[PDB]
């Protein structure tokens, strides 16, 4: 799982660098998964911050609104997850100089946002980043 | 310590419990051990009886009786309750067979028999039997099955179970037993080790095995242990325990 | 004030029958769970199983049974009593099959076995079986039915209903579930269930430990779902 | 006085046998139900509000009808009330069959009080902890009764009794008149459940059965939400 | 009447005529002596018809109640001795002699007869009624061993012809019932359908 | 009172004992002592009689039942008539429906089954009192110790009553004699055990003892002062 996911990261970038999402999506969806129903501690955060770090760097905000959306919808999450994933959102949404796609990211950080989690503050930051939007 | 609620077998307790039936089980667990193990192909049963004293004839106050001709009787409590719930029992049996035509399944005798037995808990003027005691059968149509009743009236399937002052000391060390492959051959003893070792020599010495059976080793009818492996069996003991 | 909490047929000040809500703080004392949970022809009943040692036979340690051949049933409390139960209620469906000719609805079930516990309560010849019942089945023109029985003889009909250490946050959650006015399709109903097990206990539980029924209008037979549709419908929620 | 307030076959020194009184201490905290007895026939009602409306409403009824003119309301436990139900109708039921004539409510009132006074004869056996309301009509005339966990049965114009009966009743003798119709006794009714509801009835929140020369019948939801809206 | 029940690999084929009587006055032409009384058991009915569906409904019960407490469906062995118990119990009283047919995953298809006075036996074929009287011969000569489903069909639909016009107790129709692990087929044949 | 739970035999202690059933116990630790040897071939029952006044005949614990059975009690003088004249009435009624003798064993499982009713359901007071059954049967002598607790034992010997342990260690000191003995060994062995039993200034006279045999072809009789007197002849002297 962790083995199948570390061996799976030089695959996986090397697959990312193609696009291709849909069937990368669905093995992160379903590795994902069994890792949050085996409460692992660092397999998910790498498999999250992976699909994160690949929709921000393939350049599509559909995809990852997608994922801010299921693993919201979707349940037995680790809050810590939520919380690399929204602060991780921030840092790749404070250096993009892009009106819409800052405008239209901050909307969905916002909408996922219930549930405050210790990394309000970084959000705090990014919610700092809107005020002077 | 509910004092004011246990007098009595229909009163319930501010926790909701009723502590005649708690007290069978305390009463069980200060009363003899008995184990039981299903074989692949019938039951054993295995007694530790006490001979307080040696006046006492060997086989006096036998524990290991068979309600029926394919079903065994193992039993630990009083052994007034433990004649009494076997003769109901094997009145059961008969009623059964009178009736209906043909053997007893375990499961169905032993639902009988809890709900008789729970006909006693339940009321004021008499009391629950304060024993437990075990049922064992091979039916070579249905398979092999084993059940432990309690005075709490509770017959739950237990594939080879203790009750006595050693039921947790006989569940950590039958645990480590496995079970569901070998027969009878290679069950009695383990069986009988397990016994000589659950006993304490320094207090409550003095005790003797008895054993008993059913399977088709013996075509599906309980019996008590030949003398001849009764005999192997204890010298696999005094082996086996050194 | 107190005192009064000695004898079944005793009545309190301010008529409180003490003995009656002493055997209800019983039923709990099994240390269990169960839900029911019904949908537009389906009903399901899920509780849950605690097993102390592999030693036992879990084949024959299963919590819900059934009373007919299309009524089902599950319950909870000392289980003694609870197999006391269900024998008296096999026996009054089968004499009320005998006597009028078709099966018992499940209401009219729910009824005489309150009957008889509230003669139970009523005379102090009998401890009033301290445990809590829900039955299910299916009724023409009328549909599914689940109804919920207590040593008291009180006997209601539910659209979502819980027993067990845990009965008022399960009632609370399927309150919550309830409110929403969703259709709750057989496989939503079974899955709201298991949901509401595993959120009250949270302990998200391998498929093990549950035992399921359910009784639809195409499969009027009350099935005992087996451990291979249990599988499939608890991890098909774990993925959903 | 403790002593004397724990069985049914002990008279106290004083007064009387005080496990009926404490049957009639369960009675008064019961559901509220009023029955009122119009010039033309009779309406008694009752609340069903319960917690948990995962409860099926429709699965009991707390207004249930002896023969084709005769019904009865409860304010207290609710299985005995089941048993109570049972027996009235095999009590009427036989008189009917000795007859071969519809059981007068009078009647029906004294079996059914006789029934639950015989639980109050000996120890062992605890009364009723139910009080009933008898509605009837016969002989062009509309009865209405009240039956008592002691035994003892008495006539009423129009009463309330369960929780907050003292402002149903102080209500209903500030409301009441002998010249009421039924359908000003219906509204009569709802108004008196209404004071002291707590909680906006609804249609199934609330039950109300009627009976009149065409017999007793229970009001069906429909007419109960059309009931509830005209007096709003 | 004439109920002949013999079994088969597999199962067992139970048939009967449909003529009901008092005196010399046919009551009921449509009576069905095949009463089911569990999933996979049947019966015969022969006698007096009261006593029949009386003690019908009581075993119905009695091995519901036995088949809900097991959780299994019961053998033939405990149905029969269920019939041989209550007849024999009232055989001062009961005129009444039953065919207890069936197929059960314990042995397979069982016939067993409790004729007047209550015999508990099982055999091949079990006839019985006043029809029983006259087809002994005719089965004795045409008994073989092993008749399929369609060989227990013409069986039966001979039998029970020879029966019917020859015996003026057994008239209607004829009722056959099939019983085996896929489950209980019943049938019925009249018209040109009957030899 | 914390000994509440000593009021009747359907309430358990704490501890989870029936401190009536152990009162019944202790209650025939008070008649006098009665201790039985068998041989291959034959049972005794030796007793010691006792009198209210030395002006009064001795009080009799040797009683017959049947011709092959033979029974001794100690304890309640009422409860064990009761419980004689069940024996006879059940050793008459195995006569006349089997012709054959009450079994050893059986007749003492159906004394255990009796006498259980009483330690189990509300009403009559326990047995209290302490049989020993001798009698002789297919595989030849028993003796049958029933002890008040409803329970009974297969014994080479006992003594039950007053001061039966000095007895109980003297047959204790003396088994690796009683299974080859004759009529006057086991008869003298049982005397010496009675006379352990009576203290220093007391001695078994022709009137303090009965003596009740029973054996493969001898029914069971019992002796008497003159009856006893042959066998007293060959007995020894008191070590003292």
């Amino acid at each position: 799982y962790s083995a199948t996911v570390d061996q799976r990261l030089p695959e996986c970038a090397k697959l990312a660098k193609e696009g291709r999402l849909q069937e990368v999506i669905e093995t992160l969806l379903s590795l994902e998964k069994q890792t949050r129903t085996a409460s692992d501690m660092v397999s998910t955060s790498r498999i999250l911050v992976a699909v994160v770090k690949m929709c921000y760097e393939a350049k599509e905000w559909d995809l990852l609104n997608e994922n801010i959306m299921l693993l919201s919808k979707r349940r037995s999450q680790l809050k810590q997850a939520v919380a690399k994933m929204v602060q991780q959102c921030c840092t790749y949404v404070e250096e993009i100089t892009d009106l819409p796609i800052k405008l239209r990211l901050i909307d969905t950080l916002r909408m996922v946002t219930e549930g405050k989690i210790y990394v309000e503050i970084e959000r705090a930051r990014l919610t700092k980043t809107l005020a002077t939007i | 310590i509910g004092t004011g609620y246990d007098l009595s077998a229909s009163t319930f307790s501010p926790d909701g419990r009723v502590f005649q039936v708690e007290y069978a089980m305390k009463a069980v667990e200060n009363s003899s051990t008995a184990i039981g193990i299903r074989c692949k192909d019938g039951v054993v049963f295995g007694v530790e009886k006490l001979v307080l004293s040696k006046l006492y004839e060997e086989g006096s106050n036998k524990r290991l009786f068979n309600v029926d001709r394919h079903v065994g009787m193992a039993v630990a409590g009083l052994l007034a309750d433990a004649r009494s719930l076997a003769d109901i029992a094997r009145e059961e049996a008969s009623n059964f067979r009178s009736n209906f035509g043909y053997n007893i399944p375990l499961k169905h005798l032993a639902d009988r028999v809890a709900m008789y037995v729970h006909a006693y808990t339940l009321y004021s003027a008499v009391r629950p039997f304060g024993c437990s005691f075990m049922l064992g059968s091979y039916s070579v149509n249905d398979g092999a099955q084993l059940y432990m009743i309690d005075p709490s009236g509770v017959s739950y399937g237990y594939w080879g179970c203790a009750i006595g002052k050693a039921r947790q000391a006989a569940k950590t060390e039958i645990e480590k037993l496995q079970m569901k492959e070998m027969t009878c051959r290679d069950i009695v003893k383990e069986v009988a080790k397990i016994i000589y070792i659950v006993h304490d020599e320094v207090k409550d010495k003095a005790f003797e095995l008895e054993l008993s059976w059913v399977g088709e080793l013996t075509n599906g009818r309980h019996e008590i242990v030949p003398k001849d492996i009764r005999e192997e069996a204890e010298k696999y003991a005094k082996e086996s325990l050194k | 004030s107190a005192g009064f909490d000695r004898h079944i047929t005793i009545f309190s000040p301010e008529g409180r029958l003490y003995q009656v809500e002493y055997a209800f703080k019983a039923i709990n004392q099994g240390g269990l769970t169960s839900v029911a949970v019904r949908g537009k022809d389906c009903a399901v009943i899920v509780t849950q199983k605690k097993v102390p040692d592999k030693l036992l036979d879990s084949s024959t340690v299963t919590h819900l049974f059934k009373i007919t051949e299309n009524i089902g049933c599950v319950m909870t409390g000392m289980t003694a009593d609870s197999r006391s139960q269900v024998q008296r209620a096999r026996y009054e469906a089968a004499n009320w099959k005998y006597k009028y000719g078709y099966e018992i609805p499940v209401d009219m079930l729910c009824k005489r076995i309150a009957d008889i516990s509230q003669v139970y309560t009523q005379n102090a010849e009998m401890r009033p079986l301290g445990c809590c019942m829900i039955l299910i089945g299916i009724d023409e023109e009328q549909g599914p039915q689940v109804y919920k029985c207590d040593p008291a003889g009180y006997y209601c009909g539910f659209k979502a209903t819980a027993a067990g250490v845990k009965q008022t946050e399960s009632t609370s959650f399927l309150e919550k579930k309830v409110k929403k006015k969703f259709d709750w399709t057989f496989e939503q109903t079974v899955e709201t269930a298991i949901t509401c097990l595993s959120t009250v206990l949270s302990i998200d539980f391998k498929p093990s430990e549950i035992e399921v029924g359910v009784v639809t209008v195409e499969n009027p037979k009350f099935r005992i779902l087996t451990e291979a549709e249990i599988d499939a419908h608890l991890v098909a929620l774990a993925e959903r | 006085e403790r002593g004397y307030s724990f069985s049914l076959t002990t008279f106290s020194p004083s007064g009387k046998l005080v496990q009926i009184e404490y049957a009639l201490a369960a009675v008064a905290g019961g559901a509220p139900s009023v029955g009122i007895k119009a010039a033309n026939g009779v309406v008694l009602a009752t609340e069903k509000k319960q917690k948990s409306i995962l409860y099926d409403e429709r699965s009991v009824h707390k207004v249930e009808p002896i023969t084709k003119h005769i019904g009865l309301v409860y304010s207290g436990m609710g299985p005995d009330y089941r048993v109570l139900v049972h027996r009235a109708r095999k009590l009427a039921q036989q008189y009917y069959l000795v007859y071969q004539e519809p059981i007068p409510t009078a009647q029906l009132v004294q079996r059914v009080a006789s029934v639950m006074q015989e639980y109050t004869q000996s120890g062992g056996v605890r009364p009723f902890g139910v009080s009933l309301l008898i509605c009837g009509w016969n002989e062009g005339r509309p009865y209405l009764f009240q039956s008592d966990p002691s035994g003892a049965y008495f006539a009423w114009k129009a009463t309330a009794m369960g929780k907050n009966y003292v402002n149903g009743k102080t209500f209903l003798e500030k409301r009441y008149n002998e010249d009421l119709e039924l359908e000003d006794a219906i509204h009569t009714a709802i108004l008196t459940l209404k004071e002291s509801f707590e909680g906006q009835m609804t249609e199934d929140n609330i039950e109300v059965g009627i009976c009149n020369e065409a017999g007793f019948r229970r009001l069906t939801p429909t007419e109960v939400k059309d009931y509830l809206a005209a007096i709003a | 009447t004439t109920i002949m029940a013999v079994q088969f690999d597999g199962g067992v084929v139970l048939g009967a005529d449909s003529r009901t009587t008092t005196g010399s006055y046919i009551a009921n032409r449509v009576t069905d002596k095949l009463t089911p009384i569990h999933d996979r058991i049947f019966c015969c009915r022969s006698g007096s018809a009261a006593d029949t569906q009386a003690v019908a409904d009581a075993v119905t019960y009695q091995l519901g109640f036995h088949s809900i407490e097991l959780n299994e469906p019961p053998l033939v062995h405990t149905a029969a001795s269920l019939f041989k118990e209550m007849c024999y119990r009232y055989r001062e009283d009961l005129m009444a002699g039953i065919i207890i047919a069936g197929w059960d995953p314990q042995e397979g298809g069982q016939v067993y007869s409790v004729p007047m006075g209550g015999m508990m036996v099982r055999q091949s074929f079990a006839i019985g009624g006043s029809g029983s009287s006259y087809i002994y011969g005719y089965v004795d000569a045409t008994y073989r061993e092993g008749m399929t489903k369609e060989e227990c069909l013409q069986f039966t639909a001979n039998a029970l012809a020879l029966a019917m016009e020859r015996d003026g107790s057994s008239g209607g129709v004829i009722r056959l019932a099939a019983i085996a692990e896929s489950g209980v087929e019943r049938q019925v044949l009249l018209g040109d359908q009957i030899p | 009172f914390r000994n509440q739970y000593d009021n009747d035999v359907t309430v358990w202690s704490p501890q989870g004992r029936i401190h009536q059933i152990e009162y019944a116990m202790e209650a025939v630790k008070q008649g006098s002592a009665t201790v039985g040897l068998k041989s291959k071939t034959h049972a005794v029952l030796v007793a010691l009689k006792r009198a209210q006044s030395e002006l009064a005949a001795h009080q009799k614990k040797i009683l017959h039942v049947d011709n092959h059975i033979g029974i001794s009690i100690a304890g309640l003088t009422a409860d064990a008539r009761l419980l004689c004249n069940f024996m006879r009435q059940e050793c008459l009624d195995s006569r006349f429906v089997f012709d054959r003798p009450l079994p050893v064993s059986r007749l003492v499982s159906l004394i255990g089954s009796k006498t259980q009713i009483p330690t189990q359901r509300y009403g009559r007071r326990p047995y209290g009192v302490g049989l020993l059954i001798a009698g002789y049967d297919d595989m030849g002598p028993h003796i049958f110790q029933t002890c008040p607790s409803a329970n009974y034992f297969d014994c080479r010997a006992m003594s039950i009553g007053a001061r039966s342990q000095s007895a109980r260690t003297y047959l204790e000191r003396h088994m690796s004699e009683f299974m080859e003995c004759n009529l006057n060994e086991l008869v003298k062995h049982g005397l010496r055990a009675l006379r352990e039993t009576l203290p220093a200034e007391q001695d078994l006279t022709t009137k303090n003892v009965s003596i009740g045999i029973v054996g493969k072809d001898l029914e069971f009789t019992i002796y008497d002062d003159d009856d006893v007197s042959p066998f007293l002849e060959g007995l020894e002297e008191r070590p003292q």
